[PDB]
């Protein structure tokens, strides 16, 4: 009830409740049935505050769900600009491996983010990192017509970080 | 919010499944069935069914990358539009009787639908344009009855003011909608589309006609007139467009200005001189309205307003040749005007709901929202 | 009797291809080696 | 081309290995209004 | 040898052109012969088109082999109504020509990308002869009514194709193959063929219906249970994938199958309630098909099914079978429960056992057949432009 | 100029509306379906039959659109004219289908110089091949009463040695050798399989539309209908012959299966017996597949005639052994009228469409028009607006 009702303030973006629950002693850890802890769920939605709120209460910051996700996969995947810089700005990895082998950068490739796709290049996102299927992001937007991002792909090219 | 779109395997499958079982017990409590030219009656049902799958179906398939929602999502409104459309022709109109004349206006009913859902497709999910075909299905077969009951016309009659109707709709809902392009094999494929649409467009302008001679005149009439339009529209082009270039964007919307122009009137019109006239107007207004409405979303929807609400003018101006009639006239204009707006003013507030899990502004467009597609990451 | 029609007509036809290839599949034996 | 090889049929069989390689020669040099 | 696909279109057409000769002499249904005629060639020919490396041969081979099938189900289906004499030919000739187009076709269908173009001639003629044997077996012996032909047309063509497949089997292609996979305007051009098909059943389950009451429900049963097919198809199409997703092969194919199931009981008094029945339970057996049973299918029971041709024409044609004995049942129609159900048997058989013969013949090295790295590309038979 | 299009069109227009005022006033429904048949051909299945080329899809089926539009009005004012001998007259379903008919021959002219020219140059040879369509049809009809009732004369030779005329004369030195341009692609071939498949459907309604109802109708769908199957597998099988190593060639797929329908016009109403449609489409599908093949390259090397379609391979050659066939069928009893008339009528349509042809190219040469460059050929981003995707 505790566990579920902090996961739901943190889906919600409740701050106030999350930060009760963690008061209360629900661990920080703790994740749903699929593996999605506060942090992802705090990246699925959005939630700038509740992310770096997570974080300085020291969650685990490379912990992945059930399919392997990161936060920042999670971020990445769903479009969000500001999370997606600030799990950057406190140390996540952005060359991160799924179970099927996606990278952040992947994920924003597929999905046309070409925000989160130029600010993972511009902090050393590897695109030449590719899936159990050898599809690399550049592949993959090039598959789903994502114009913008394939050739911000290919002027980067290897710049680095 | 959440850029990724929202899973739909609890919403459209249910929804869609409960629609089509009320439809079909419907059916079994209401419907009922019961020669020479059978085949031949069959033939313009057939024609105004080509149409709307196809034509209306490629005719919007021009985005880069939403051929496939156009052309798939249109055949799933006309397939929900045609029983939903049967069903309440039967009730606003007396049991419900399943002749091919009742298919025929169904299927005209759901081209309403169709047309309307030019001006939103690409920004709406299955079930918004689940909730768009009941609606505006449910607000034509409304105004028809209320017309009918205030200047005494026939309820089938009425289906004349579909044109107007649908663009007016389809302008209310796109108004009402969030706010946020195209290829070449997409616009080869959506002239397919219009080239079919503007042969068989003979068959919008005479369905619902009985006298032999006065179908004969309405297909010829919309025959000369497209011809016309057509002419003037891939002609004029150039001058309606920055770089002097045609547009084929332009031409698809374009070449069915004739048909639209005199589709209230076709069977009025005399000489097919007349008629030829109003599909040169119709096509020199089109230009005029692509190069000013952008001025002052879609502009195909914009000029296809302009161009019904010139079909019904004209209707008005050639009726008193064939002063009271004209004020009568023009308050059956002003009303489905009116109640066009409500009902999209209405439809557009429905789909606003967060319950639909409409797509992201900034997902409009793309097929990946609503399509399986090789080699992507599902799920979280 | 219809059915020895499609079964005559089918056997020349099955005959004549089958009889085609043969040779020039032969004579392609002989003119190889 | 008229050698004995000793072969039962050697001679037919050669006369074939010799002419039926041209055959497809044999229709494409007919395109001519000579022939 | 590059030279037996010419070799045998020319001595097919000779032996056409004689036997028209020998047994064949000289409008109300011309529009709708016109209609199954755009669903023959551009709905079965643009359908198969998803592959990406396969339209120029999917649509060509389907076009040569309805071209060939015309004239020899024409020759087939007459020398069996005039018992081996000479027959008059008029627009009902033409138009079960057609139908006997649209088995082969179907049959295609399971084959495509892995065969020849003469292994398809080979084909073509075996399967019209088992076909109008079996046609006029259920038309004329069982005497059964199936005016869309779910049973003689459907279900004949799906388990033939089947059993072509079947002895065809490659262990190479059962994991898969790189080519076997679909593009984006791909399956924008297999729309136009399923949008034609969708369109045109109608006529399709009415052209040789009996004029009067049975043709006129023909055309509205096959109206209606299509309606409801859509709507089941793309729901349960939704309810199969991750996330709610529409699958293109399910929108192709499965919004279809209420035109084969409806077509037995297309004529019968079946009231259009119970069409929609009918076309939603096709509709969600065809997607139900395409998502569990064709990889039991190919991975299992070794068949490998191209074009899910087994969940659009045999598995919704069984259901049409089905559904016109329990119409017989309840008393929608006055044919026999027996010879209903004998005709449903003596279709699936016949088509199994003349796809055995065909597939054991096809299986002879002969034909030119492709490669395994070679299948679903049309380079093996096409010359193909630099660019897409 | 800039403005030279749409002036042309719009003076054209209104023309065409002066005429129809003065000329024009206003069965039907049994011919009402053939002729939407017909006219799914003339606008669908031509339209996107010269839509394989990889750069000119737009203008391909937008200047044909633009040019059957025109067509029919224009065809309906000169075929009533000199059918009314410049009486008032009205217009009937038989009055559309000739239009479309005059539409369909300017189509199959414009298949031999597409890529070259420009919307007002296709404005001015629709006009003035409308004219001279009608008169040589006219006199094939009416003073030599001869039986073309699917037109494998007065359309299909008449049209493609037409274009071929003004092809000629519109020569171009720089394209002799090819162009980069000029080349198809995998979709733009699937799209031309959509037109060839039209054309190759609704043929029969093309060749049954005017002829008269009873046996002569049902003869021509008929004979139309197993033509086509037979021409259909003789392209098949020479368009493997003739290529290298047995590849199939779209243009053969594309072109050559409606060699049958062309070649059985004059003989469609006739009685030649199913088997004698077949063997003239198992032979049109021949000689058109070894036109494609051999004659359309010396055509344009040797004798200075580029035709972009191949629309001699398609009409002209289809369209004379048809003619020859009708011959033939006079003298096996197979039909009414007169050997010579028909000859007369074959020499005529030949004829006119050379000397027509010639005059309208000489027309179309003038640097007025707007023509394109030899660069600028097959390429649709000198008259339209060209997405920046495929
Ligand atoms: C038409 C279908 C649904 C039912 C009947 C199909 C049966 C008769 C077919 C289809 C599957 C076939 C088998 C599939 C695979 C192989 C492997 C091959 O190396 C030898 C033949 C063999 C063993 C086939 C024998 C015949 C077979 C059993
Ligand atoms: C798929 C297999 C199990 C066949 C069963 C299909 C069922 C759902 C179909 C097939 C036959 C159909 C019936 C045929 C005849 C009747 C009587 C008629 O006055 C109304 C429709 C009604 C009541 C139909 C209802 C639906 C029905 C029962």
């Amino acid at each position: 009830d505790a566990a579920t009702s902090f996961l739901r303030a943190a889906r919600s973006g409740n701050l106030d409740k999350a930060l009760d629950h963690l008061r209360n002693g629900v661990d920080i850890n703790t994740c749903n049935q699929n593996g999605l802890n506060g942090l992802h769920l705090a990246s699925k939605e959005g939630h700038v505050k509740m992310v770096v709120e997570l974080l300085h209460k020291e969650i685990i910051l490379e912990t992945t769900t059930k399919k392997g996700n990161t936060a920042l996969h999670i971020a990445a995947l769903a479009g969000q600009d500001e999370v997606v810089r600030e799990l950057v700005n406190y140390g996540a990895n952005v060359n991160a491996q799924s179970q099927k082998g996606f990278t952040p950068l992947y994920m924003a490739a597929q999905e046309n983010h070409l925000e989160v796709v130029k600010f993972l290049l511009e902090n050393g996102a590897n695109q030449n990192v590719a899936t159990e299927d050898g599809f690399t992001p550049l592949a993959v937007a090039l598959q789903q017509g994502h114009e913008n991002v394939v050739a911000h792909l290919i002027n980067y090219g290897t710049k680095g970080k | 919010s959440s850029k990724y779109p929202r899973s739909v395997r609890r919403c459209l499958p249910l929804w869609a499944l409960t629609l089509e079982a009320a439809l079909i017990l419907l059916f079994y409590f209401f419907t009922h069935y019961d020669q020479k030219g059978l085949v031949a009656s069959y033939q313009v049902g057939q024609d105004l069914t080509v149409m709307a799958a196809l034509g209306l179906g490629f005719l919007t398939s021009n985005f880069r990358r939403h051929s496939w929602s156009s052309v798939a999502f249109n055949l799933f409104m006309l397939a929900l539009g045609v029983q939903w459309a049967i069903l309440l022709d039967g009730f606003l109109s007396q049991k419900v009787v399943i002749t091919l004349f009742s298919i025929r206006l169904a299927t005209m009913s759901a081209m309403s639908v169709l047309i309307s859902a030019g001006a939103v497709l690409g920004k709406v999910n299955l079930a918004q344009l689940v909730v768009m075909v009941l609606v505006e299905v449910t607000a034509l077969g409304t105004l028809r009855m209320v017309i009918s009951n205030i200047f005494n016309t026939d309820y089938h009659m009425n289906l004349r003011h579909f044109y107007v109707f649908a663009a007016y709709f389809g302008l209310t809902v796109a108004w009402c909608l969030p706010k946020p392009q195209r290829a070449t094999i997409p616009s080869l494929s959506a002239m397919l589309g219009a080239l079919f649409l503007w042969m068989f467009w003979p068959s919008v302008n005479s369905p619902l006609l009985r006298s032999p001679i006065q179908r004969k005149n309405a297909m010829f009439n919309t025959y000369y007139a497209l011809a016309v339009s057509v002419v003037t529209a891939i002609s004029g082009s150039s001058l309606a467009h920055p770089q002097r270039k045609i547009s084929m964007t332009y031409v698809h919307s374009a070449v069915l200005a004739g048909g639209v122009a005199v589709g209230t009137s076709c069977h009025l019109i005399p000489s097919p001189w007349l008629a030829m006239v109003l599909g040169l107007v119709a096509g020199l207004i089109s230009i005029g309205g692509a190069k000013c409405l952008p001025v002052c979303i879609s502009v195909m929807h914009s000029i296809f307003s302009l161009l019904g609400l010139l079909g019904e003018i004209t209707y008005i101006v050639l009726l008193v040749l064939h002063g009271f009639q004209v004020l009568l006239s023009i308050g059956e204009l002003s009303l489905a005007i009116v109640i066009a707006l409500t009902s999209g003013l209405l439809t557009g507030l429905l789909l606003n709901l967060k319950i639909w899990k409409a797509p992201h502004v900034a997902k409009y467009f793309d097929d990946q929202v609503f399509w399986k597609f090789p080699h992507l990451a599902v799920g979280f | 009797a219809p059915v020895v029609i499609i079964l005559i007509i089918l056997c020349v036809m099955a005959g004549i291809i089958g009889t085609i290839l043969l040779i020039s599949y032969s004579i392609r034996r002989l003119i190889k080696a | 081309p008229l050698q004995q090889t000793g072969q039962l049929f050697g001679g037919l069989v050669r006369d074939i290995r010799r002419r039926y390689p041209y055959y497809l020669s044999d229709i494409t040099d007919a395109f001519s209004p000579q022939v | 040898m590059r030279f037996t696909f010419p070799l045998m279109a020319i001595v097919l057409e000779i032996a056409m052109i004689v036997l028209f000769g020998l047994f064949v002499e000289y409008f109300e249904l011309y529009p709708l012969f016109q209609d199954v005629h755009v669903m023959i060639f551009v709905g079965f020919g643009f359908l198969m088109t998803f592959l990406k490396k396969y339209g120029f041969s999917s649509v060509g081979i389907n076009l040569l082999v309805a071209a060939l099938g015309l004239q020899w189900g024409t020759i087939v289906q007459g020398i069996l109504q005039s018992q081996g004499q000479k027959f008059n030919i008029g627009i009902k000739n033409m138009i079960n020509a057609d139908f006997s187009a649209a088995t082969v076709l179907i049959s295609f269908g399971a084959v495509l990308g892995k065969t020849s173009p003469t292994q398809m001639l080979i084909m073509t003629i075996l399967e019209i002869v088992f076909f109008a044997h079996n046609e006029y077996l259920v038309s004329e012996i069982f005497k059964a009514s199936d005016i869309g032909a779910s049973m003689t047309i459907h279900a004949f063509g799906a388990y033939f194709g089947l059993a072509v497949a079947g002895i065809l089997y490659r262990s190479g292609l059962r994991k898969g193959h790189e080519n076997e996979e679909s593009a984006y305007y791909s399956d924008l051009f297999a729309m136009i063929g399923t949008l034609f098909l969708w369109m045109f059943w109608p006529s399709f389950n009415s052209a040789i219906a009996e004029p009067g009451d049975k043709q006129c429900r023909a055309i509205v049963n096959t109206y209606f249970s299509l309606a409801a097919c859509v709507l089941t198809a793309f729901a349960f199409s939704s309810l199969v994938e991750h996330r709610g997703k529409l699958n293109m092969v399910h929108i192709q194919n499965a919004t279809l199958a209420g035109g084969v199931a409806v077509g037995t009981c297309a004529d019968m008094a079946i009231h259009p309630f119970g069409s929609m029945i009918i076309g939603s339970i096709a509709g969600m057996v065809s997607v139900l098909g395409y998502k569990f049973l064709t990889p039991l299918f190919t991975t299992k029971l070794r068949i490998h099914d191209t074009c899910g041709v087994h969940n659009l024409h045999g598995l919704p044609g069984v259901v049409g079978g089905l559904a016109g004995i329990v119409a017989v049942a309840m008393g929608a129609s006055n044919t026999s429960m027996a010879m209903q159900a004998a005709a449903l048997g003596s279709s699936i058989g016949t088509a199994v056992v003349g796809g055995l013969m065909t597939g054991l013949i096809l299986k002879l090295p002969l034909w030119g057949q492709p490669s395994d790295q070679n299948c679903y590309d049309d380079s093996v038979y096409w010359k193909v432009p630099k660019t897409r």
